[PDB]
């Protein structure tokens, strides 16, 4: 990809998928409503 | 990198964390918090005074 996926996985393989992929990179799952979304960000953006 | 500081005897105060290892290990990386800024620690660091 170019431009940052958006994935769109009714079923929920892909997500588990993604997850497997990236654990070795220290993958972290979150969400736009949760509130810890800003200090996720911010620590991917400082850290990997 | 190695770091030599010399005129301890006006020390800053902002190398305690530093000297104490009041370090935050977090998702691989190892944190040090310089002021209010946080910092990777490599573990090649060194400072002698």
């Amino acid at each position: 990809f170019n431009r940052y996926p958006l994935i769109i996985d009714p079923s929920g393989q892909a997500t588990e998928f993604i997850m497997n992929e990236y654990k070795d990179r220290k993958i972290t799952r979150t969400s736009f409503l949760d509130d810890a979304f800003r200090k996720n960000l911010e620590s991917a953006l400082r850290f990997g | 990198n190695p770091l030599l500081v010399q005129d301890v005897e006006s020390y800053d105060p902002v190398l305690n964390p530093v000297l104490n290892r009041e370090v935050r290990r977090t998702g691989g990386r190892v944190l040090i918090t310089l002021g209010d800024q946080d910092i990777d620690l490599s573990p090649s660091f060194v400072i002698f005074l």
